RNA sequence: AGGGGAUCGAAGAUGAUCAGAUACCGUCGUAGUCUUAACCAUAAACUAUGCCGACUAGGGAUCGGGUGGUGUUUUUUUAAUGACCCACUCGGCACCUUACGAGAAAUCAAAGUCUUUGGGUUCUGGGGGGAGUAUGGUCGCAAGGCUGAAACUUAAAGGAAUU
């Protein structure tokens, strides 16, 4: 089987945690790149963590995954969260001016707050 | 070292809580045994006895010891912990550091002339633990704790000078009675004594005072 | 020790039912301890109704299904697999 | 609710609650007065008849035994006593 | 008391309805929640958004009775409440837990996320039970936005809104960090509506 | 507790609930401490006065917690129509 | 035994001294 | 069938207690129950009780305070001497400093210590504390 | 009502119910039936003489290995056959 | 003791399988299975949980009766009635979630309100075998039912759960 170990799959998505641009798209590009970037006592070793970091590198292309915390994922994100809708934020819209209510709804209303736009359905 | 974790630890170390009744009044949790020793540093141990616990395996059994450690001091306090390990004396190690973790206050009072010093309990309390249970009942001066040796020890540690003691089921379990004997005078501050009946301002919890020497 | 609140089968403020016959093992079962699965299957076997319908009178339209009700003993229905069993937390589940 | 007040109920509590179980015993039931068709003759009807009454000037039925409440006539007109 | 300028303003009556939070739940309900009020011939169970109010500025006032506003810890499971939580984490001060919620952060003093909390905010009790249980145990009390169907162990403060819905729940959220934000002293007066929009608390579809 | 000359036996006079009254256990790691804040005219919190509300381990239980708290806080005025004795 | 099969052997055992008895008185 | 009046009463203010209740219906009616409530408040263990008044037995309504621990009646009355008044307080009070164990005599329904002092004795209907 | 009558004239009731109850007792059976004083080889006594009749030796039941050296003698009283046991080691050379 | 006697079928007769198989499997088959009149008084006859009464956490479904809602549907579109929807109530067979509380635990809305021991009442049990045996009474045509030991022997049986 091809199932990668641990070791390997923590190290991989450390490097990516750190390394966005680094790890190029290509594998033989960055896979000497790990072995400057990571103390890596084996030839063999430093070839699949590339490997996989290479993988991951191309899954992230389509599209988020799991794990990913690459310093720049709150990029998008911290940019990503300001919606603000500019005039409709479900707010005096979505009718002509009136809020559509019941009337058991209204007898809430004419509780303390009867001054208020009703449409008793 | 110490290190504190808690916040409670921090405000023990720092010097801001110098008492045990602060934490017991405002029933503050506490995971920390330097803050028991501290507070409490006439603390003494006893362990009863050493049950080996064996479970059966493929190949053998895996026998390890089992020990009941008391911790309290006589003058109100009182502590029980068990913990199994597979050398007896870690277990004793950390049975002295559970009992301490659950130390507990006691409420001594007196069969009655409300003329010395508490001397037996204020009220009759028990325990259940399985199927035992032991009664406290309060006795007069000079009686003595007249009760099974284990739990007559458990009882001097625990600052009683003399109470009467009933007890049903099989209590040869010296596990199930001691933490039955535990909960008995556990719950002499449960009882509402009419003495305790005019109301108090409830005091503000030491933490939100010191909020100032807590994390970071 | 007890298994189950209902011990045998389904039978709370009866206290006797008429048995029912096992279709296996001719195990003379009560009604409500039996287990009861409806057989809805069409009477002829899975596909080959186009080998029908090609020498068939009429437009079809036919299709019949046979339809029956099966009572298993209790040692017949885990014997067939229809009815397994589970573990404790799994056996409150209906 | 640890603190209600049993002792003075609100309307729709005693409302809802069975006769026997309200704070003081009290029957729910009603008198009624039908009177028949052109004649006036009024007469007092319970609720639960468990017969069929008669106005003995007129030997026409006024209500019909039921169950629960009595079922009056159709050519009657009622009114709470 | 108060200095009656906290009543339910027609503005906030008026969101408050908008978004559909009066609307309650079906015949399920506890007898622990008597907020509802009347009935609709559908099923759904009308809550007063009155009662709301009062119980969303006692919330308010609570929160800002803690000393240093990192104790402040909110709680949300569901997805429909995340973004509220880490917006309401940003505004007001306290640490967010929004997403998964270990088992641990607060019994277990060598864990990478223990925290030792004063007040917890969950956003369903029922979807986060679990924290519930775990603040039962170290003296903690605890906030929710409850309905009236919801379960009320272990709360102390109850919110009554409804928890189906995406729009109600950041309503509260949104609510509750005004109250606490004017409270606190950094909204200057208390009549002149918050300048960021209700609709940052939302969470979108994808 | 008192003995004959009148100074005070007995250590950490415990406190009591606020909704049923019962001895808060030293181990009863199950009730919390309502802390409130006060409010004074301009709408703004003044830290270091509060009102101070405790509730026992069993009423947590219960789920009852939270009708004990709305009764205290409207007979001390904190709250105004939440809570109604004729139920 | 079975219980069932236990009293079956006594109540044949009763038996056969009963038809015993039967001679002598 | 409903045999006593005041162990019905006195089960249910305990379990009322119990379950953190400041109220009970107390619902066999009696003047016992009546005397065996005015005593206790004469100790401070319940709060205000009102009889309400139908043209059956009645039904009473106290407002309990979290004071009262236990209440109980000790069915059969027995014929208890005035010798056997501290046997009694030492098999069901807890402590003898406080715990009244309530007593009728002829002098009325009170508790033990009434009863040493009026040096006179009854039949024991229970015990509060 | 815990299953027993608790009136306060109820007492000849528990009264009769004791006495029946009591007999499952071993020790209360013992006594009253007076066994003893009939099926007992000693007859109620401490001690008992008798005549040596033979020399006996029997065999330990399980887990065990050895021969008793017991012996066999008439109570003088009863006449009835009885076993008897030599404690010490060394002992049968001083019977006979 | 009569009637009835088709299927199944204690016994029994054969077919096998098996070292042996008068057991399991197959084919027949008497008594019996049905009913009339008179007996038998037993069961894992169990919810292994006696009966009556009071209190105590919530939730839904369902059976019977009753009440209310211009509610829906139905006959003559629309009155009644009936059948359904919603809400409430009384008695039920019960059920789902929790465990204040109880229990040795499995578990229990009682098996809870029992060392803080007392609502009323009946029956049964005092280690396991011998033994529900022997004998004596009593009922029955019989088979068997009710009451019911002793001698002797043993340090263990037994219950719930863990690995």
């Amino acid at each position: 089987g091809r199932v990668r170990t641990k070791t390997v799959k923590r190290a991989s998505k450390a490097l990516i945690e750190r390394y966005y641009p680094k790890l190029t798209l290509d594998f033989q590009t960055n896979k000497r790149l790990c072995d400057e970037i990571a103390t890596i006592q084996s030839k063999r070793l430093r070839n699949k963590i590339a490997g996989y970091t290479t993988h991951l590198m191309k899954r992230i292309q389509k599209g988020p995954v799991r794990g990913i915390s690459f310093k720049l994922q709150e990029e998008e994100r911290e940019r990503k969260d300001q919606y603000v809708p500019e005039v409709s934020a479900l707010d005096l819209s979505r009718s002509n001016g009136v809020l559509n209510v019941d009337n058991q709804t209204s007898d809430l209303v004419k509780s303390l707050g009867l001054k208020l736009p009703l449409s008793v359905i | 070292g110490w290190v504190p974790v808690t916040k409670l630890g921090r405000l023990v170390k720092a010097g801001k809580i110098t008492t045990i009744e602060e934490i017991f009044l405002h029933s503050l949790p506490v995971k920390e045994f330097q803050i028991i020793d501290t507070l409490l540093p006439g603390l003494q141990d006893e362990v009863m006895n050493i049950k080996p616990v064996q479970k059966q395996t493929r190949a053998g059994q895996r026998t390890r010891f089992k020990a009941v450690v008391v911790v309290g001091d006589s003058n109100g306090h009182v502590g029980l912990g068990i913990k199994t390990a597979k050398e007896v004396a870690g277990a004793i190690r950390a049975g002295i550091i559970i009992a301490k973790l659950s130390v507990i206050p006691i409420r001594r009072g007196y069969w009655g002339t409300n003329l010395g010093q508490p001397h037996s309990l204020a009220t009759k309390t028990t325990g259940k633990c399985g199927s035992v249970t032991v009664r406290l009942i309060p006795a007069p001066r000079g009686s003595g704790i007249v009760a099974s040796p284990a739990v007559k020890k458990l009882l001097q540690l625990a600052g009683v000078e003399d109470v009467y003691t009933q007890s049903n089921g099989k209590t040869r379990t010296l596990e199930n009675t001691l933490k039955a004997a535990f909960v008995a005078i556990g719950n002499t501050y449960g009882f509402l004594t009419p003495n305790l009946w005019a109301e108090q301002p409830l005091p503000v919890s030491p933490l939100d005072i010191y909020s100032d020497e807590a994390s970071a | 020790p007890k298994k189950r609140a209902s011990n045998g089968r389904n039978k709370k403020g009866r206290g006797h039912v008429k048995p029912v016959r096992c279709v296996n093992c001719s195990k003379s079962i009560p009604k409500d301890k039996a287990i009861k699965r409806m057989a809805i299957r069409n009477i002829v076997e899975a596909a080959a109704v186009r080998d029908l319908s090609e020498a068939s009178v009429y437009p079809e339209y036919a299709l019949p299904k046979t339809y029956n009700k099966l009572h298993y003993c209790v040692s017949c229905a885990i014997h067939a697999r229809i009815v397994r069993v589970r573990s404790r937390e799994d056996r409150k589940n209906r | 609710v640890l603190v209600q007040d049993l002792l003075h109920p609100t309307a729709a509590s005693e409302a809802r609650k069975h006769k026997l179980k309200t704070l003081v015993q009290g029957p729910r039931s009603y008198f009624l007065d039908v009177k028949c068709p052109g004649c006036l003759n009024i007469t007092t009807v319970f609720s639960h008849a468990q017969t069929a009454v008669t106005c003995e000037s007129c030997s026409t039925i006024l209500c019909t035994p039921t169950g629960g409440k009595a079922k009056l006539s159709e050519g009657t007109s009622f009114r709470r006593k | 008391s108060l200095p009656a300028t906290f009543d339910l303003t027609p503005e906030d009556a008026q969101l408050l309805l908008a978004a559909n939070t009066h609307l309650g739940a079906r015949n399920v309900q506890v007898h622990q929640e008597p907020y509802v009020f009347n009935a609709r011939p559908d099923g759904v169970h009308v809550i007063n958004v009155g009662k709301t109010w009062e119980k969303l500025v006692l919330a308010a006032r609570i929160i800002a009775a803690i000393p240093n506003p990192e104790d402040v810890v909110a709680i949300s499971s569901r997805t429909f409440g995340q973004r509220a939580v880490l917006k309401f984490a940003a505004h007001t001060g306290a640490t967010p837990i929004a997403g998964r919620f270990t088992p641990g952060s607060f019994t277990n003093y060598i864990t990478r996320s223990f925290k030792e909390p004063r007040l917890v905010i969950v956003t369903d009790p029922r979807s986060d039970a679990q924290a519930i249980k775990e603040a039962s145990y170290v003296n903690i009390p605890v906030i929710a936005l409850t309905d009236l169907d919801s379960p009320s162990e272990f709360v102390d403060v109850a919110i009554p809104c409804n928890n189906r819905g995406k729009h109600s729940i950041g309503l509260i959220w949104y609510l509750l960090a005004r109250e606490v934000l004017r409270l606190r002293g950094a909204l200057v007066d208390r009549t002149q509506p918050w300048s960021i929009m209700p609709d940052l608390y939302f969470y979108r579809d994808p | 507790m008192e003995n004959d000359k009148g100074q005070l036996v007995e250590l950490y006079v415990p406190r009591k609930c606020s909704a049923t009254n019962r001895i808060i256990k030293a181990d009863d790691h199950a009730s919390v401490q309502i802390n409130v804040a006060k409010v004074d005219e301009e709408g703004r919190a003044i830290p270091g006065e509060y009102v101070t509300y405790a509730l026992s381990g069993y009423v947590r239980s219960r789920g009852e917690s939270d009708d004990s708290l709305n009764r205290l806080a409207q007979n001390d005025g904190l709250l105004k129509n939440v809570w109604s004795y004729s139920r | 035994m079975r219980a069932k099969w236990r009293k079956k052997r006594t109540r044949r055992l009763k038996r056969k001294r009963r038809k015993v008895r039967a001679r002598s008185k | 069938t409903r045999s006593s009046v005041l162990a019905d009463a006195l089960n249910a203010i305990n379990n009322a207690e119990k379950t953190g209740k400041r109220q009970v219906l107390i619902r066999p009616s009696s003047k016992v129950i009546i005397k065996f409530l005015q005593v206790m408040q004469k100790h401070g263990y319940i709060g205000e009780f009102e009889y309400i008044d139908d043209h059956r037995s009645g039904k009473i309504v106290v407002q309990l305070n979290g004071r009262l621990n236990k209440c109980g009646v000790i069915s059969p009355r027995f014929n208890v001497k005035i010798g056997d008044i501290e046997k009694w307080t030492a098999n069901l009070l807890p402590a003898r400093q406080f715990g009244y164990v309530i007593l009728t005599t002829s002098a009325g329904i009170m508790d033990h210590e009434e009863a040493r002092r009026k040096h006179v004795s009854g039949k024991i209907l229970g015990f509060v504390y | 009502g815990k299953g027993k009558p608790r009136g306060l004239n109820s007492a000849r009731k528990l009264r009769v119910h004791r006495r029946n109850n009591r007999w499952a007792e071993n020790n209360y059976k013992k006594r009253l039936l007076g066994t003893a004083f009939k099926s007992s080889p000693f007859g109620g006594s401490s001690h008992a003489k008798g005549i040596v009749l033979e020399k006996l030796g029997i065999e330990s039941k399980q887990p065990n290995s050895a021969i008793r050296k017991c012996v066999r003698v008439q109570l003088i009283k009863n006449g009835k056959k009885v076993t008897a046991f030599v404690p010490n080691d060394g002992c049968l050379n001083f019977v006979d």
